[PDB]
């Protein structure tokens, strides 16, 4: 935020699309993932939970469950969502000033130049 | 020099270090300072040429100076405001927030002082072109 | 690729032959599904991937020479012409008929350099002639404010026209279909799904005449490819970067994925291949290897690669009535010359006369005959676009 | 969330709290690892994710010296100096070879600058050549300065922002972000 | 934008009548 | 910014809609700070 656009920084890409959805909404997540990676729930190695747990993974990604969590903390919480024209400013009209001014610069050189040179 | 934000008195007349706004005023500062060297080179000329007038040549190349110092000083307040907006322009754009710029007096002594130095240079050429033609 | 029949409740596939002992690993795009890992075992997924949006490759217009006269039509640019005459002949004869330095050689050029805005130095100097110019003066003043302000209205336009790049870009605007296999992940994706930018989109594609959905990928890549800008095809993530990587390069992935899927490696839910696959694939993902594989097989051996400002295709019949009327300009200066270094009533006698006989003659065999204005109608089909007539037609002024 | 000392070899985080006991379930954002799938077992992924990249959003930019010129690409521009060049050689080779002069390549020049800038004229040129030069040049004069005008206006209607890189293809390339 | 067209020879109407009448009745 | 009183058949019309338009305007004002939702019709009469 404080570089001015020009410090891109890499990072997982869960938080860069939380971190675009917070306040200010002054960051960006721009191109695709660059690995891929997944988050999975864990177990300890031999345990009655791991095959239902797993059985119940399959079943809220298919039932649409996940991506309904994932809009609602991610998008449906998220502050940043988704005029009236400014008048011009002499910044953006400030070149017809310095060639004005710099063809007045160089038509009094014509001028005291060539008069003298006659 | 600031104000009631924080209340400091504080005039940092900045040269070391720390806004960018003063950086940036910092970088059309040259332009009046040539303007206010041609008034003054303008004048001081001006000043000996009332005591001899004796060949006519005097008060035409003090009046070019006269012509070149507000074309300068031109540039000097184009440069000075495009800055400004430059860095209005780069500040951060919330629904909260409120930036004002204001122009004081001292900005406006600068441009009044453009019309007398421009209406100065063109009584110049007036009175060379009568001791030019005496 | 396997599914278990309601009736029999046997597999089919892929799956059928790991459930049914003939085979002992399946190598294979095969997705890691719920009813699927009730019969099999999986690795984790080798390619992860979803539903995508499917759109061919924009397109740019392609300025034809004369495209700067598009603003205003054709019968415009032909009336000012007829206006242009009419002005300076006016101008003649009021000139001439007054107590000149106008001729119709300067009638014809003030009239122009008013049409462009450009000043004139002979002012008609007489009150009658004062109207002639007056008039033609405001003319020209709506005519070019016109130009300007709808060729502002074109670029203003154009410049708003937003690419889709998401589902919810498809969900809104409705000027271009989109569809779906008519069996499959996809088209069931859709029909149970319970999220509110994935359920507006299927009630579009149920209810839509005619059918958006494809019976075939390939019958999907081609309507994609035969509708300019009106088809998006939804299909797997996978596939999408593979046909936008062949011939013709014409096709397009926007957007991310609609969903998550995976592709795992199947072994038959006993064996003991089944745990040394499955940290085969965890160490060929963190070497970077299916990373590698993919770039080699969809990139690397790619059939294909991988300003707001306006341009001088735009504006360049502007150069070229220039060049021709520099061209033209050189041809004068040698004839008039030629005319001056070789320096009567007759021939204004014969001319005057016999562009009169033709002038009668041409508006005389026009009026009486038909041909005015032709007029096509019909109705259109998507088979190519292709038209037939329903209704041709001549007119004429009275005779139709 | 769990790492191995190279020295001690002992789990830490949620992986040590299933390694040893304290826990029978991680629920939580756990990168499914190959080193941590030889301690304890993995579901499928819930969440699938990578690294990509973080910009600033892209707003209005700094207008440079010669922003004004923006509407038309430089390549209309270069364009326009030739041809104005070469509008006001061809009308001194119209006044030199064989005139109707007054017409010399100084004011040929200023002839045509005048019409560009649609600012009257001084003279007509009094010929019938001089005058297709002058006629044509002012038609160019209209379509061009009309162009600039409603090229300016879509701009300034429609603000239309894009981001300097679109992939880590564009962020290899470059070495200014 | 007919009507400037209908003003344009409604103006050299109007012109030639100035021209006819006030050149004869000078 | 759209808002409701803060009890009635008006909110509760929102909070139990299953139909499109007002699931998402619900999911608005539910997640809306500061809130949208008035105390009285008197007072959501001044603040519009
Ligand atoms: C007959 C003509 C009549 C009158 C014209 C006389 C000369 C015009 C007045 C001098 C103009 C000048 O003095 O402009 C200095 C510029 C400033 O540089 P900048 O980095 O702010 O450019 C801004 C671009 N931005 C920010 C994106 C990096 O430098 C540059 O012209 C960079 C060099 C580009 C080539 C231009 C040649 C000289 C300029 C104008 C002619
Ligand atoms: C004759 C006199 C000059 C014409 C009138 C222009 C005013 C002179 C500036 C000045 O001296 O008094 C005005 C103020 C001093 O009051 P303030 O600083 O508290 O402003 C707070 C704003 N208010 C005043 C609404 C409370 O100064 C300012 O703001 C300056 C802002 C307005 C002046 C524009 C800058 C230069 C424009 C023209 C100068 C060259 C042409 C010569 C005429
Ligand atoms: C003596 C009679 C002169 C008639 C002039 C009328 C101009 C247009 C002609 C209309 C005739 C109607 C025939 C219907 C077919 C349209 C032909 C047309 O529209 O003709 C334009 C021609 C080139 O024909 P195109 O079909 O390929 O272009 C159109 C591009 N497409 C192919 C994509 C549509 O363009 C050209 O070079 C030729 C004309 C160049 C532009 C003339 C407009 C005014 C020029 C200067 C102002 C006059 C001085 C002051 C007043
Ligand atoms: C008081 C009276 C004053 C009035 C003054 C006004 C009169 C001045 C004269 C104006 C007329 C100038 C010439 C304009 C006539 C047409 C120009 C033209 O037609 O030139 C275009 C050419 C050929 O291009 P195309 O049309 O065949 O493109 C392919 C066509 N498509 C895409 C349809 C298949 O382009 C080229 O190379 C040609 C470039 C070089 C030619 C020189
Ligand atoms: C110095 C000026 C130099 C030259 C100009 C001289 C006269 C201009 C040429 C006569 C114009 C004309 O002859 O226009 C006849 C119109 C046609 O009537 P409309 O029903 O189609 O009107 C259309 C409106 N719509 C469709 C909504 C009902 O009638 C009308 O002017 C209706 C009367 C309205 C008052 C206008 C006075 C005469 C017209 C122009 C001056
Ligand atoms: C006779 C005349 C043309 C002499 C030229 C001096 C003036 C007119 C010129 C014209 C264009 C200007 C430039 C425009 C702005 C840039 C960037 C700014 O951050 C510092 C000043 C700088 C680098 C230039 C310096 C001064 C400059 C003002
Ligand atoms: C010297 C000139 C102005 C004489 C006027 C006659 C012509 C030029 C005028 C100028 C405006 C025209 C009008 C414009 C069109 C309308 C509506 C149309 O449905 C019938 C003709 C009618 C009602 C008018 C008749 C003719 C009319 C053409
Ligand atoms: N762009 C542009 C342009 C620039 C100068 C003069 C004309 C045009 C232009 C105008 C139009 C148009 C059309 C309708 C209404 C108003 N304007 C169209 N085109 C154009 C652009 C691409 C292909 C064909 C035509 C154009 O190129
Ligand atoms: N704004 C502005 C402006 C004002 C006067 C003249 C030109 C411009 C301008 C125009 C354009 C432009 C570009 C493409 C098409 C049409 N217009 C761009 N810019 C501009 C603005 C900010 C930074 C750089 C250029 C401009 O400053
Ligand atoms: O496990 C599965 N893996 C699949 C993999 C692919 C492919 F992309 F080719 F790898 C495809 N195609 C999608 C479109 O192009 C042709 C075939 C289908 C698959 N299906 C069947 P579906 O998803 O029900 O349609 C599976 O069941
Ligand atoms: O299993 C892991 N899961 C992780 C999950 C996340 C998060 F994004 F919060 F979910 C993060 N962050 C990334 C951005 O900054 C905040 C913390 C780190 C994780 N790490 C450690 P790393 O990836 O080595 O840095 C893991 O080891």
């Amino acid at each position: 935020r404080k570089s001015k656009g020009k410090y891109a920084y890499l990072l997982e890409s869960t938080m860069n699309e939380y971190i675009e959805q917070r306040k200010p909404c002054d960051t960006m997540k721009v191109g695709g993932n660059l690995d891929s990676k997944g988050y999975g729930i864990a177990t300890p190695k031999g345990s009655s939970l791991g095959t239902p747990v797993n059985l119940a993974v399959l079943k809220l990604s298919e039932q649409g469950v996940l991506d309904k969590l994932k809009n609602k903390w991610w998008y449906d919480k998220g502050e940043c969502g988704a005029e009236k024209t400014s008048a011009l400013s002499l910044s953006n009209v400030a070149g017809v000033f310095y060639i004005l001014v710099g063809g007045l610069g160089l038509a009094m050189l014509v001028a005291l130049i060539e008069f003298c040179y006659k | 020099c600031f104000l009631a934000g924080e209340e400091r008195g504080r005039c940092f007349t900045i040269e070391y270090v720390m806004v960018n706004v003063l950086k940036m005023i910092r970088s059309a500062t040259p332009f009046p300072l040539v303007s206010l060297f041609f008034m003054f080179i303008g004048f001081i000329l001006s000043n000996i040429g009332h005591i001899r007038p004796h060949r006519t040549i005097l008060a035409f190349v003090s009046g070019i100076f006269f012509i070149l110092s507000g074309l300068s000083l031109v540039v000097g307040l184009v440069l000075y405001i495009s800055s400004i907006n430059d860095e209005m322009l780069n500040r951060t754009k919330d629904a909260e927030t409120y930036f004002n710029y204001k122009y004081g007096w001292s900005f406006a002594f600068a441009a009044i002082s453009f019309l007398l130095t421009e209406s100065a240079g063109v009584m110049s050429v007036y009175l060379f072109m009568k001791r030019y033609t005496a | 690729y396997g599914a278990r029949d309601a009736d029999t409740k046997i597999w089919n596939g892929m799956v059928g032959e790991l459930v049914y002992g003939k085979a002992d690993i399946a190598i294979a795009p095969l997705t890691i599904t719920l009813v699927r890992e009730e019969v099999i075992d999986f690795s984790k997924p080798f390619m992860s991937l979803g539903i995508s949006i499917m759109i061919k490759k924009p397109q740019k217009s392609k300025p034809g020479v004369f495209s700067f006269l598009d603003p205003l039509a054709y019968e415009i640019w032909m009336c000012i012409v007829f206006a242009y005459i009419g002005v300076s002949v006016v101008l003649f004869l009021v000139s001439r008929f007054s107590p000149n330095e106008f001729g119709i050689f300067n009638s014809l050029w003030f009239s122009l350099g008013a049409f462009m805005q450009q000043g004139c130095d002979i002012s008609p100097r007489s009150l009658s002639g004062r109207i002639v110019g007056g008039v033609w003066w405001f003319f020209t003043l709506i005519i070019i404010s016109s130009y300007t302000a709808n060729l502002a209205a074109f670029l203003t336009v154009e410049r708003m026209v937003s690419p889709i790049e998401s589902a919810e870009d498809l969900s809104k605007q409705t000027e271009i279909a989109y569809g779906t296999l008519d069996s499959g992940s996809t088209k069931e994706f859709f029909r149970r799904s319970k999220i509110a930018v994935f359920d507006k989109m299927w009630t579009y594609m149920r209810s839509a005449e005619p059918s958006v959905f494809v019976r075939t990928t390939a019958e999907g890549v081609a309507r994609v490819r035969k509708s300019k800008g009106k088809y998006a095809y939804l299909l797997e993530s996978t596939m999408n970067e593979y046909i936008e990587q062949r011939k013709p390069c014409d096709t397009m992935k926007v957007g991310g994925n609609l969903d998550s899927k995976g592709y795992g490696i199947a072994t038959p839910k006993g064996s003991s291949l089944g745990t040394p696959v499955n940290l085969a694939v965890l160490k060929l993902s963190e070497q970077g290897v299916l990373d590698k594989l993919k770039n080699k097989w969809w990139y690397d051996k790619g059939e294909c690669g991988a300003t707001s400002a306006l341009s001088l295709s735009n504006v360049a019949g502007v150069f070229y009535i220039l060049v021709g009327g520099l061209g033209l300009a050189m041809l004068v200066a040698l004839i008039e010359f030629c005319y001056k270094s070789r320096a009567g009533r007759k021939a204004l006698t014969l001319l005057s006369s016999v562009f009169a006989v033709c002038g009668l003659g041409l508006l005389g065999i026009a009026v009486s005959t038909d041909y005015w204005l032709y007029l096509e109608e019909g109705i259109i089909l998507p088979q190519n676009q292709s038209t037939e007539v329903k209704m041709s037609l001549h007119s004429g002024l009275w005779r139709v | 969330y769990g790492a191995r000392d190279a020295d001690t070899k002992i789990w830490n985080g949620m992986v040590g709290e299933l390694v040893y006991g304290k826990a029978d379930i991680a629920i939580a954002p756990l990168t499914i690892t190959l080193v941590r799938e030889e301690v304890i077992d993995f579901s499928k992924p819930f969440m699938s994710l990578g690294i990509s990249i973080m910009i600033k959003k892209p707003q209005k930019s700094k207008p440079g010296v010669f922003s004004f010129l923006d509407p038309l690409a430089y390549e209309i521009w270069m364009c326009i100096v030739f041809a104005y060049i070469g509008v006001s050689v061809v009308l001194f080779l119209v006044s030199r070879f064989s005139p109707y002069n007054e017409f010399g390549i100084f004011n040929s020049l200023w002839f045509s600058l005048g019409a560009f800038m649609q600012q009257g004229c001084d003279i007509s040129p009094r010929s019938l050549s001089g005058r297709i030069v002058g006629g044509v040049w002012w038609f160019f004069t209209l379509i061009i300065i009309s162009s600039y005008t409603a090229n300016l206006a879509a701009f300034l209607t429609v603000e239309r922002m894009v981001s300097p890189i679109e992939s880590a293809e564009d962020l290899s390339k470059q070495t200014e972000i």
